[PDB]
């Protein structure tokens, strides 16, 4: 097209061309922030729920022993003069361990010799009775 | 998926972001744009955008990594809702149209010089409906152009 | 509304850290028992449990109310797949792994920031191999387990 006429024609195409151009970069633009907001905050939250993943495991693997520990010997426990001072005598000694438990944090392996102590030491007295 | 066109409205996009263009960017070109255009986010954040995507651990990326920075998973509703909030950006008073006075405020923030006459320009290139304002669907209809 | 067996597991665990037996632990409690029962709430969600309870500012809460809550707590919970697809988002490369270093920025710097100390324990059992690379789906599978 080389007509003075053809021409200005195309000053005009050229010129709304230029203006659609000025929006789809500033819409794009806006729509790039956009979807930048959403990845702060959807890595966020995808961080959040490791954190929160990770709390809860961290304790659970602390106390879940401890617990266990805990109903074992409570367990026992549920399980004239001469017979009862020598079992109530027992019974004590096993409220104190489940004390000791509630008390001081302790390994599994601590709470079960003391366990075994006092399994021992219970079938001999519930033996002889 | 992005389509070659979608990229390539998204490179001219990034052009605002890169203004220097050396076609790479930092976490300080990032907040920049962003905060112009109403959003909070903190270094921290920034900081950690840039860490997924920015491979040589130069602190700069580049515009590839600036597209994959883009991307996640994304629901159902969520590409149409983010045209909305683009939308929103723009009709920052909630009425449902862009005027003029509101395109200018965005223009003004990414920095665009313009004249009042140029502004008005724009708009009657988007009015199709015809009645100085711009609505949800011309603007979508604009984007897409 | 829960079962009598399951009742029972959490008076079990209920009463490791009720001392006393009146029935009542600490608010700061709370937390610890819902975690050793094996859920997992964010510390925003906990600290809404407690602001809907401690209105007196007393500071305790009983059994009654340690249900009410772990039931509310159940009926909204992630599977391991939602959490393992938590940690997929930060495999830049999609391996299936993570290294230590990386997990440890993300971790001590967003969300609900963890200490370094806390970080520390996991990449102990998360990189037992010392490669300083962690395996999540089978670092999940455990937690989770
Ligand atoms: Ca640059
Ligand atoms: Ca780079
Ligand atoms: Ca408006
Ligand atoms: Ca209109
Ligand atoms: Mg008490
Ligand atoms: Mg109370
Ligand atoms: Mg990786
Ligand atoms: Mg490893």
């Amino acid at each position: 097209k080389s007509d003075p006429d053809h021409l200005a024609e195309l000053v005009k195409r050229v010129n709304h061309w230029l203006i659609c151009s000025r929006w789809k970069k500033v819409q794009w633009c806006s729509l790039s922030v956009i979807k930048l907001k959403n990845k702060i905050k959807y890595r966020a939250e995808a961080c959040i729920k490791m954190q929160k993943t990770i709390r809860m495991w961290l304790c659970k693997r602390r106390h879940k022993p401890r617990i266990d520990g805990l109903v074992k010997v409570g367990t026992l426990k549920k399980r004239k003069q001469e017979m009862s001072k020598q079992v109530k005598d027992l019974e004590i000694s096993i409220d104190a361990l489940m004390a000791k438990i509630k008390s001081t944090m302790m390994t599994r392996e601590q709470i079960q010799k003391e366990y075994d102590a006092l399994v021992k030491s219970s079938a001999v007295l519930l033996s002889a009775l | 998926q992005l389509t070659e066109e979608q990229i390539a409205e998204f490179k001219e996009a990034f052009s605002l972001f890169d203004k220097d263009g050396d076609g790479t960017i930092t976490t300080k070109e990032l907040g920049t744009v962003m905060r112009s255009l109403g959003q909070n986010p903190t270094e921290a954040e920034l900081q950690d955008m840039i860490n997924e995507v920015d491979a040589d651990g130069n602190g700069t990326i580049d515009f590839p990594e600036f597209l994959t920075m883009m991307a996640r998973k994304m629901k159902d509703t969520d590409s149409e809702e983010e045209i909305r909030e683009a939308f929103r950006v723009f009709d920052k008073d909630g009425n449902g149209f862009i005027s003029a006075a509101e395109l200018r405020h965005v223009m003004t923030n990414l920095g665009e010089k313009l004249t009042d006459e140029e502004v008005d320009e724009m708009i009657r290139e988007a009015d199709i409906d015809g009645d100085g304002q711009v609505n949800y669907e011309e603007f979508v209809t604009m984007m897409t152009s």
